[PDB]
DNA sequence: AGCGGCCCTTGTGTTCAGGAGCCAGCAGGGAGCTGGG
RNA sequence: AGGGAACCCACU
DNA sequence: CCCAGCTCCCTGCTGGCTCCGAGTGGGTTCTGCCGCT
């Protein structure tokens, strides 16, 4: 998940990131980062519960 | 900074902030600025050396005190505004060279990170293992405890 | 109206004063001098455009005594005499405005420079070249 | 076109305003407290850049290469002098929505070359 | 604010009046010559539009159609005049303001020019 | 500016036909379901060119109970309606003996015109509508339950059954959109029928005040 | 809502004494192409030019054309102004404005300020933004009954706005006037009446209460809504 | 941290469990998060209390009458039958309608 | 007809409703109390179900009175419950699903 | 021994819960009317 | 036969 | 037989007023005094 966030950051830093409809670019970057980290939290939680 | 670290003309209490992006240097001698001491890092090394620890171990006899650390320019007081311009290492392990250096331009190091806590929160054991509202609750209850 | 005017609210003056009027009351009449105190790089047209409404708002008042009378009239209890109004306005500008810059006579240049710096900071905020200040930042507290 | 600055009267050093030569159909910059006058050359008395396509590189100053809190990179050498180290940062200026773009400054003293990628 | 817009309208009308002559010097509409090939040449639908302007626009349409024909080698000639007159009449029927009418005619001219370029 | 105006006039006419039918007047099923093409056919297609003129759209309907009860619907051409045009309409209503009329305005009506409308109330009942209000039928919105005007006998039966005075019923304002749609005045009672998730159905009554 | 300012890249006021020769080469070429025959009165022309450049990107996004903008300018200002514009195929979208004969330059400034913000090209005032999405929960899907007699949920596009103009939006073509609603109850009361607002108040309160998955028996909500609407107007709980 | 660090650690992603223990920066960010909840409690209380009082005062005299109508103290009819079905809320249950679907 | 009415009341397909008497649990209780063997034919005449439900419906009164207003108000007040009762206590369901004596 | 007078320091002078929402009163404008030309 | 106000800390 | 006041009514703005969770346990200081009548 950390490496994925790094990839998203590196993409935004090269202007290769395009906003989703109804969102500025920064909101799009924050959405993607929060999605990655939420998925990581859910996956680790499931592993612990198992 | 050299003068302040020598304690020549600028007392330790004085804050000097350079805003590089702006072109302002701000110097404050007011009363009421909250500050904290930090270890000075030059290049990538603590200015605090083994000899300072040796001299402090014998502070009972030789009288070498905290004030001598400040006088020898090994520790500094940093207020919040100056902290805005500091590059701070959490521990000296951050100054060790690494495959991909994060910073490599540290100016200061923490003495010990547990110093972020006040008097009541300092009696909690393993506070870094509790949910934070629980540390807050102990911080009050400890003032209600009989001794 | 068309643009954005800059107005200073002085202590003991119950109405806002156009900023250029304050600068003139300090003894700077030429627009060039006032802008030299406010804008440090004349190669910055954007800042120049941002100050014109303030120059226009105070265009009739072109003399120090006229501006001083303006401020004194704006005072809390204006004196019918114009001489006493000017005296009161001068006392305010010398003693109640920016005391930390100086409260003695022959301090109009320092006061003008600090007021120009304040206007410059406001312009930088309005142009989005400098972030607004955080009231809860503990460096801004004592 | 770009922004159109302001002019000051040569005599009273007050701001010059635009006036036209009714008889000659020529643009004049004429003082309004004195009686000085001048002949314009731009002919564009006003500009309003809605899109605000302003160059952030012009605002960067080379001094930021001395900031110890900025990240440093060794993968974008500067063209002007080929030095291998630079600091990089974002714009952080209002009127910057896609403001995640990086800007680079060469850390070699007395070069101070700013660029973008 | 919708009242503020009304205030702007009043001020703008006042300034127009200041810039408007006391009496509207109505230049009498020029009646088209009987040789006018413009349909509805006697219409006054579009205000401040002269029949001579329509004739000039139709001449431009004629030139555009001639260019299209010579590029594509169109056979008939009578169609050229009829097509130009029809285009002008359509433009007059659609538009309702002089400048928009002229812009539409110029757009049609550009379209015909591009089609001729295409072949 | 012409197709749009034609569509607007067609919508207003359809809503007015629905309103007249709901108030009990006689309207044929073809008028209710008149398509936009049929509107362009019967009436003009160039309101800018005066075909149709708003004066061409006037309608006159008669009640189902007595043909003597009739209603006009007028469409003044002038976006703002003043006293003079109201007097004109009142004059022709008096001439033809028509006591009710709907006036569909574009921008509004002058305050004095409204005062006139209320002044001659008991003799002639003529009501005002913005055309924006008539571009849709609000009684067809899902939030609007079925409203039914009660007769005096029904109101008497209701108050006797529940042993209520009129002032104990819930209220509806005479300026309510639905009340204006049905043209009900102070002192009348409207019966409201709505579905309920607990009972299935529930009837409530509102007195016009 | 779309004002002119949302489709303009920049504006500028020049001093063009004779339109025949202009300060911009491309402008001069296209204008003289426009100035073939005297379609105007040279005397009633001011030397002050107002030049406006539009964004191709925004103009296309809203499917706007300089013809529509010119028509809007004509409607809002009339013939007293003289708007002309180049062809869309051109490299840049431009349109020139003059005034037919306060100073004319300051007057042009005032006109440009008003024209950028007050002149409306598209949309409804007070509706500042509109979102468009396909619902994933059935509470906004279109629920039908098939000819076999079963409930079926159809995905369809719905729009959410930032402001409210319920009466105007309801009258727009292609807008469903049966289901289109508002979350602003005073607007509902104004447009649809007291029984409508009674229903809408219940729905809004239910939304708030049940957002957590919590549940309150219907009779309590109904009693509150009846208390608030029984006197024919909205009675605030204050 | 360095300037313009948008990574997980810099912006407050705690990658440790409570059993492992938080690092100093994680500890501080977690303290910021927890403070938010304490504040929410200490302010929401007064807002909600005022709302509750207004609700009660607005409906305090509404009651079921012996004719089974719901009326206020002025004797105005608020509902012709309580809840539109005339039932008390304690003895109803969730059930399914078998002929709807 | 009840089904069409329900389709109007719940235009979504949500069959979950809040009603007084849990009919399914009552039927299960009856099956247990009277030792109903589901695997045998029953002695319950299907006409007895129809008439029994009609009488019961007459006995469940929220709005009393014989005038037309009272009768319609009573019909409305118990409409949903009566639809539920008729679609649960059907002769078909009683014969082939619940099998009550 | 007890009434007067309040001390608000700038007789002139910093925030007496600050902020969030309704009611009253005023200015401003426009419709309509009417006595002179 | 018995006071009161103000302010501060704290508890659920 | 039009026009300029004149009146009357409706809007829009600004200023002013009321309100701000429920209980409970401790503590402390303060409820006047001085000039001369
Ligand atoms: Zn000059
Ligand atoms: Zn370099």
């Amino acid at each position: 998940a950390k490496q994925d966030v790094i990839e998203v950051i590196e993409k935004a830093h090269n202007n290769e990131l395009e906003p989703t409809p109804g969102n500025t670019l920064r909101q799009t970057f924050e959405n993607q980062v929060n999605r990655i980290l939420n998925d990581a939290r859910d996956k680790t939680g499931s592993s612990a519960q198992k | 900074r050299k003068l302040r670290r020598q304690m020549d003309i600028i007392v330790s209490e004085v804050s000097m902030i350079r805003d590089i992006r702006e072109r302002e240097i701000r110097i404050y001698t007011d009363a009421g600025r909250i500050c904290r001491p930090l270890l000075i890092v030059e290049k990538q090394k603590l200015l605090l050396k083994k000899r300072h620890i040796d001299q402090l171990k014998e502070r009972e006899y030789n009288n070498y005190s905290w004030q001598d650390l400040v006088a020898s320019g090994v520790v500094e007081y940093i207020d919040t505004l100056e902290e805005e311009t500091v590059m701070l290492a959490m521990t000296p392990d951050d100054l060790q060279e690494k495959e991909v250096a994060y910073c490599s331009t540290y100016t200061h190091c923490e003495i010990h990170p547990s110093m972020i806590l006040g008097v009541c929160a300092s009696i909690i054991p393993f506070p870094d293992h509790n949910q934070s509202p629980r540390n807050t609750y102990q911080s009050a209850m400890g003032k209600q405890a009989m001794g | 109206a068309i643009g954005q005017r800059i107005v200073a609210t002085l202590p003991y003056i119950k109405q806002e004063v156009p900023i250029i009027i304050v600068f003139r009351a300090l003894g700077f009449v030429s627009d060039r001098d006032i802008l030299e105190h406010i804008i440090y790089d004349f190669e910055d047209p954007e800042m120049m455009e941002m100050v014109k409404p303030s120059l226009d708002e105070a265009f009739v008042i072109q003399e120090q005594n006229v501006a001083l009378n303006f401020i004194g009239s704006r005072g809390a209890k204006p004196g019918v005499t114009k001489e006493k109004r000017i005296k009161y306005a001068k006392e305010v500008l010398q003693k109640e405005m920016l005391p930390h810059v100086g409260v003695s006579d022959f301090c109009e240049t320092k006061k003008a420079y600090f007021l120009g710096y304040m206007v410059h900071r406001l312009l930088l905020a309005a142009l989005g070249r400098r972030e607004l200040d955080d009231r809860d930042h503990y460096g801004n507290k004592r | 076109p770009g922004f159109v600055g302001i002019r000051f009267c040569q005599e009273c050093n007050n701001m010059l305003y635009p006036k036209e030569d009714k008889e000659n159909r020529i643009l004049l910059y004429a003082c309004r407290n004195c009686d000085y006058q001048q002949e314009a050359d731009n002919s564009c008395i006003y500009v309003n850049k809605i899109t605000h396509e302003v160059d952030e590189l012009t605002q960067i100053i080379a001094d930021v290469s001395q900031d110890p809190t900025l990240p440093r990179t060794e993968d974008h050498p500067c063209q002007k002098c080929g030095h291998k180290e630079a600091v990089f940062f974002q714009s952080h200026s209002a009127r910057a929505e896609d403001a995640m773009r990086l800007y680079y400054v060469c850390t070699a003293p007395h070069c101070g070359h700013r660029w973008t990628e | 604010d919708e009242a503020h817009k009304r205030e702007w309208n009043l001020f703008y009308q006042k300034q127009m009046q200041l810039r408007k002559g006391k009496d509207p010097k109505i230049e009498e509409f020029v009646p088209p010559d009987e040789n006018c090939p413009l349909k509805e040449a006697s219409s006054r639908r579009i205000p401040r539009l002269t029949v001579k302007a329509r004739e000039h626009c139709l001449r431009l349409l004629e030139e555009a159609l001639s260019s299209n024909r010579q590029s594509t080698r169109t056979a008939d000639e009578a169609d050229l005049r009829a097509k130009a007159v029809e285009l002008e009449h359509e433009t007059f029927r659609n538009a309702k303001v002089a400048n928009l009418y002229k812009a539409s005619v110029l757009k049609k001219v550009a379209d015909i020019h591009r089609a001729s370029k295409d072949g | 500016d012409d197709e749009e105006e034609t569509y607007r006039l067609w919508k207003i006419r359809k809503t007015i036909m629905q309103l007249c039918h709901d108030r009990g007047y006689l309207v044929t099923q073809d008028e209710l379901d008149q398509t936009l093409e049929e509107f362009k056919a019967q009436f003009g297609d160039k309101p800018s060119e005066g075909r149709p003129r708003r004066t061409d759209l006037t309608v006159l309907v008669a009640h189902n109970d007595d043909p003597t009860d009739q209603m006009f619907v007028f469409f003044p051409e002038e976006p703002k309606v003043g006293i003079k045009t109201i007097k004109v309409y009142c004059q022709r209503m008096q001439e033809e003996n028509i006591t009710r009329a709907l006036i569909v305005v574009q921008q509004g009506m002058t305050p004095s015109a409204k005062q006139s409308l209320v002044d001659m109330a008991p003799k002639y009942i003529l009501e005002q509508f913005l055309q924006q209000e008539l571009l849709i039928n609000i009684t067809e919105h899902e939030l609007v339950p079925e409203h039914v005007v009660m007769t005096k006998e029904e109101v008497t039966e209701l108050l006797a059954r529940y042993k209520l005075r009129e002032n104990q019923l819930p209220r509806i304002q005479a300026g309510d959109p639905v009340a204006r749609y049905f043209g009900i005045k102070r002192g009348q009672v409207v019966k409201i029928i709505r579905p309920s998730e607990t009972a299935g159905r529930y009837i409530t009554y509102r007195l016009v005040q | 809502h779309t004002t002119l300012r949302k489709v303009t890249a920049n504006t500028a006021i020049y001093y063009d004494p004779n339109p025949q020769s202009t300060v911009v080469a491309e402008d001069q070429e296209w204008v003289n192409v426009y100035y073939e025959m005297p379609d105007f009165d040279v005397a009633r022309i001011s030397p002050w030019l107002l030049r406006v450049e539009l964004d191709r990107k925004h103009m296309t996004d809203r499917k706007l054309t300089m013809e529509q903008i010119a028509e809007k300018i004509n409607a809002g200002f009339g013939d007293d102004l003289n708007c002309i514009f180049n062809d869309d195929n051109a490299e840049k979208l431009v349109l020139r404005i003059r005034i037919m004969n306060m100073d004319d330059d300051v007057f042009l400034r005032c006109i440009e300020s008003n024209m950028l913000t007050d002149m409306t090209l598209q949309g409804i005032e007070q509706i500042s933004k509109v979102y468009m999405h396909l619902p994933q929960t059935d509470n906004k899907k279109k629920i039908i009954i098939t000819e076999d007699g079963e409930f079926k949920a159809l995905q369809e596009w719905i729009l959410e706005t930032d402001g409210v103009s319920l009466m105007r939006v309801l009258s727009e073509k292609d807008v469903d006037p049966v289901r289109t609603t508002s979350n602003d109850i005073v607007e509902i009361f104004t447009v649809l009446g007291i029984e409508a607002v009674r229903k809408a108040l219940e729905r809004e309160l239910y939304h708030v209460i049940s957002f957590d998955g919590s549940y309150v028996n219907y009779r309590h909500l109904a009693l509150l809504c009846d208390t608030m609407t029984c006197r024919g107007h909205l009675m605030a709980i204050t | 941290f360095i300037k313009d660090d948008y990574g997980p650690e810099s912006r407050g992603f705690v990658e440790n469990s409570y059993l492992a223990g938080l690092t100093p920066t994680e500890f501080f960010f977690h303290a910021m998060g927890g403070r938010e909840g304490l504040i929410d409690t200490a302010v929401k209380t007064a807002e909600t209390g005022y709302i509750q009082r207004r609700l009660i005062k607005s409906m305090e005299s509404v009651m079921v009458k012996y004719d089974a109508t719901v009326r206020n103290s002025i004797n105005q009819v608020v509902q012709l039958r309580y809840g539109e079905d005339g039932l008390a809320g304690e003895s109803v249950e969730f059930q399914n309608l078998a002929t709807l679907k | 007809e009840d089904r069409e009415v329900l389709r109007v009341i719940f235009p979504t397909g949500d069959s979950k409703v809040v009603l007084p008497c849990n009919l399914l649990r009552m039927i299960w209780n009856a099956q247990k109390i009277f030792h109903i063997n589901p695997r045998l034919p029953s002695d319950l005449h299907p006409i007895k179900v129809v008439e029994g439900v009609k009488e019961l419906s007459k006995k469940l009164v929220i709005v009393n009175g014989d005038d037309p207003l009272s009768r319609q108000a009573q019909e409305n007040a118990t409409l949903l419950f009566n639809i539920h009762l008729r679609s649960t206590l059907c002769s078909r369901r009683m014969a082939e699903e619940f099998r009550l004596s």
